[PDB]
RNA sequence: AACAUG
RNA sequence: ACUGCAGGGGAGACUGGAAUUCCUGGUGUAGCGGUGGAAUGCGCAGAUAUCAGGAGGAACACCGGUGGCGAAGGCGGGUCUCUGGGCAGUAACUGACGCUGAGGAGCGAAAGCGUGGGGAGCGAACAGGAUUAGAUACCCUGGUAGUCCACGCCGUAAACGGUGGGUACUAGGUGUGGGUUUCCUUCCUUGGGAUCCGUGCCGUAGCUAACGCAUUAAGUACCCCGCCUGGGGAGUACGGCC
């Protein structure tokens, strides 16, 4: 159901700004954890990559 | 701290027989490292005090590893001091 | 020797015949310390997402570093003193 | 005595109030009229009667500058702000996208303590 | 850095000092040294012009190098940290790689043995001399220069800096240490970093006789004189002075600053 | 809005 | 000890974007603000609005939950540096080295205190406006300390799960956090089973004055410590200590 786990070693990278662009919304936003099935750790690693991208404008903070 | 080599140096000083690593001899000499590797953690770093709770407990773990040795064999004792410390 | 990998957002109003020249400088007070340098990708100019430092466009370069903390964290004050450098961005790769 | 053909309406509308300005493309005032202008005092200013009247005030005035199309930007917790942008169409103005603005504190700035009435 | 006194006289109740634990060196540059002599605030016509002055201890000058434009290249040495009796910070004694020995004030965070740059090509390390061209904004300088070639002038008493705020064309925007918002031309040099001996100002002195010793000779109220001698004077008990509060010589309180002096076009802002 | 007391 | 694993555990340094306010400039004209309703106030000397630039401070949207970590207080922007604890497996080593702990010591929200910085917004005190018989209040407009930082002092909270620590046992059902291991292991399904450590809901025996608790006990038991003895007077006086 969670896609990281399923699919195993994939890269959940800051860089890899494609991967990214599933699991945010269209403000920008980060997705809720009950709507893109991910576990508590790979939601971790999300988190930390779209904030990561975030600060080296890779991914804007918010757009409309 | 206190990698997995780091440790070996210890352990072949203070160990008995060549695989030991429960005696109070080792036990106390490890701490020792550990006790002496975080005060000079915290002469930086003066308000750590989530760390510094950490080192109570190595002192009373050490204390109470201290005072076995001396209560099974003197001459034990009396040469573990010397080879590390007291006072 | 720790593995870093080291993110450089360059100015977009340098060419890109000078770009690897100019941070060979850099990155050779790595190499008097007993560092490594392995990957010196040039990603060239992209869309910055948002303006920084008054551009919407920038240099992406990752070096990926290997030397010790103390020479690394002497690389990037020297890459923000630099004019040329926008942003810079560390991080280790292992865990 | 100016002539813009396309322009920006920008509705601010709060629970006391609603300001209707009406801008070029650069951020130019052409002409502002709001809730008090048109005869309003005290809690009738933020009702959306009072918003739709500031929204043709501004409206039939900015088309003696010759506006006949403007891009909508409202912002504020405030019920005149569907009445306005239906004000815009009947007055005679082309309306195009319509955006929400409302500024959006990241935990930014400790609000008022809350009111104990 | 400030040892207090323990209260065994009265004189030491509240008292403390520098704990001079930054010098190296007790002794001065032999050569670097020149004669002063105290004056009592008075000028060439023998008058007092400058009230409260006179007394203190003998002091010699330190030549203090407030130029550094001759050496743009030429790396320096921090060879001691010396006490210098004419102002409040410390003074570092430089061993240019050349041979020539010069004093400069001492930066915070300039110990002894550390090499010292200047010129355009320097690092921005506390201590180092550029042109304010080649300094980045935001960054803390202290002894900057007004004029190009002048010498420096502003932010050298300890414990003070300059935030450089930018530069546009030609001029860099300062923030003194007043709160005055100064614009000077960008060719005027600075040094990195902040002056150094900034626990100071917290010094209690704890006897009429300390600040004796330091050339500070007694204060007598306006409001205690007669009519003849201050506007203040006069009264037969005590009084807070008859009238809206003037100096010595009748003038009243309010701005100083001449309305339509030159440097008006190059201040942005007053002070708060 | 508003309103105490026995 | 070794091998892995999860984590807002802590301290230091650097650093990011949103918003609030102020400053400068443009456009612009007469209102804005506020409430149950208003007024004080701000503005017409060019406010509010709006666009561009700049300075500064504080808190970190989304992720984020019923979830995690910490002895408790507490802990969530990023990165780096230093550092503490926990869990599981292997069973390699030591050989009862344990538990509790009067006194003592250390840590300990917020307010407050000292010295020195900093001060956007908020906001005791204070001031005006309203309401009212009054209004030393609630509501509105302003607004100082304080809230922030560095280093010390303070040692109190409905500091609470109103439940001291250690250990052993005594039906299950059902979510969720971290591992380990088994049959068709890919039956892709990351499904069921077993087991170890948490954290919730229900529920049996048993306990309880009742409400309720119920394998995370307030059940059945053993070891050690703190505390209670009608309500007021009173956690006060007096004495001492800080
Ligand atoms: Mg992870
Ligand atoms: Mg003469
Ligand atoms: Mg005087
Ligand atoms: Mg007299
Ligand atoms: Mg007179
Ligand atoms: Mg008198
Ligand atoms: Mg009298
Ligand atoms: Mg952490
Ligand atoms: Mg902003
Ligand atoms: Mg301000
Ligand atoms: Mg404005
Ligand atoms: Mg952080
Ligand atoms: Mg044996
Ligand atoms: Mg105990
Ligand atoms: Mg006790
Ligand atoms: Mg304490
Ligand atoms: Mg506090
Ligand atoms: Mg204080
Ligand atoms: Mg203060
Ligand atoms: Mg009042
Ligand atoms: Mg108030
Ligand atoms: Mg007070
Ligand atoms: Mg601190
Ligand atoms: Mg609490
Ligand atoms: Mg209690
Ligand atoms: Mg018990
Ligand atoms: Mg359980
Ligand atoms: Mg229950
Ligand atoms: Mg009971
Ligand atoms: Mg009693
Ligand atoms: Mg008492
Ligand atoms: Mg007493
Ligand atoms: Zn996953």
């Amino acid at each position: 159901k969670c896609v990281f786990c399923a699919k195993k070693d994939q890269a959940i990278d800051y860089k890899d700004t494609a991967l990214l662009r599933t699991y945010i919304s269209e403000r920008g936003k980060i997705r809720a954890r009950r709507v893109t099935g991910n576990c508590v750790q790979h939601q971790r690693d999300i988190a930390l990559a779209v904030k990561n991208a975030r600060e080296v404008a890779l991914l804007p903070f918010t757009s409309s | 701290a206190l990698t997995a080599e780091q440790k070996k140096e210890i352990l072949r000083s203070y160990g008995l027989h060549e695989t030991d690593t429960g005696s109070p001899e080792a036990q106390i000499a490890l701490l020792t490292k550990r006790i002496a590797d975080l005060t000079e953690h915290l002469k930086v770093h003066k308000h750590d005090h989530h760390s510094r709770r950490g080192l109570l407990l190595l002192v009373g773990r050490r204390r109470r590893l201290i005072k076995y040795i001396s209560q099974i064999d003197v001459e034990r004792y009396r040469s573990l001091i010397e080879r590390l410390g007291l006072r | 020797m720790r593995p870093y990998e080291i993110m450089v957002i360059l100015d977009p109003t340098l060419d890109e015949r000078t770009v690897a020249p100019s941070l060979e400088t850099f990155l050779n007070v790595v190499r008097k310390d007993g560092g490594k340098v392995e990957k010196v990708d040039i990603w060239g100019k992209r869309r910055l997402a948002y303006e920084i430092a008054k551009h919407a466009e920038g240099i992406y370069v990752v070096i990926d570093v290997k030397a010790a903390p103390a020479t690394v964290s002497e690389l990037d004050r020297q890459l923000s003193l630099n004019e040329s450098v926008l942003r810079t961005k560390v991080m280790r790769t292992d865990k | 005595k100016k002539n813009v053909p396309h322009g920006a309406a920008h509705i601010k509308s709060t629970f006391n109030n609603t300001i209707v300005t009406i801008t070029d493309p650069q951020g130019n005032v052409i002409a502002w009229a709001s809730s008090g202008h048109v005869g309003f005092k005290g809690s009738r200013k933020s009702t959306p009667f009072a918003a739709q009247l500031a929204a043709e005030n501004a409206a039939r005035k900015a088309q003696d500058h010759g506006v006949r199309k403007v891009d909508v930007f409202v912002k504020g917790p405030g019920s005149g702000r569907e009445t306005a942008i239906r004000s815009l169409q009947a007055a005679g103005l082309e309306v195009g996208a319509i955006s929400d603005v409302t500024p959006q504190p990241h935990n930014g700035v400790r609000p008022p303590k809350r009111r104990r009435v | 850095a400030i040892r207090k006194y323990k209260p065994t006289t009265p004189g030491r109740r509240g008292a403390s000092v520098s704990d001079f634990a930054e010098i190296t060196r007790s002794t001065p540059e032999k050569s670097l040294v020149r004669p002063l002599h105290g004056r009592g605030g008075r000028n060439a016509h023998g008058r007092i012009t400058t009230r409260h002055k006179g007394g203190g201890h003998k002091r010699a000058y330190r030549m203090i190098d407030f130029r550094r434009n001759d050496k743009d290249g030429v790396n320096a040495k921090v060879a001691h940290i010396e006490y210098d009796p004419n102002r409040t910070a410390r003074i570092a004694l430089l061993h240019y790689l050349d041979g020539e020995k010069r004093y400069i004030i001492a930066p915070n965070g300039l110990s002894q043995g550390d090499v010292v740059e200047s010129g355009a090509n320097a690092d921005i390390k506390p201590g180092n001399n550029l042109p304010l061209r080649n300094i980045p904004a935001g960054t803390l300088i202290h002894a900057v220069e007004l004029r190009p070639g002048g010498g420096a002038k502003l932010a050298r008493s300890a414990g003070s800096s300059i935030q450089l705020l930018g530069k546009e064309a030609s001029y860099a925007s300062l923030r003194m240490p007043s709160g005055e918002i100064r614009r000077v031309d960008v060719r005027c040099r600075a040094t990195v970093g902040e002056v150094g001996n900034a626990e100071q100002a917290n010094i209690n002195w704890g006897k009429a006789g300390r600040m004796r010793w330091k050339g500070k000779r007694p204060s007598v109220r306006g409001v205690v004189m007669n009519p003849v001698d201050h506007p203040h004077g006069g009264g037969e008990g005590k009084t807070s002075g008859g009238r809206h509060p003037v100096s010595p010589w009748g003038k009243p309180e309010g701005r100083t600053r001449n309305a339509n002096k030159s440097s008006n076009k190059f201040i942005v802002r007053r002070r708060r």
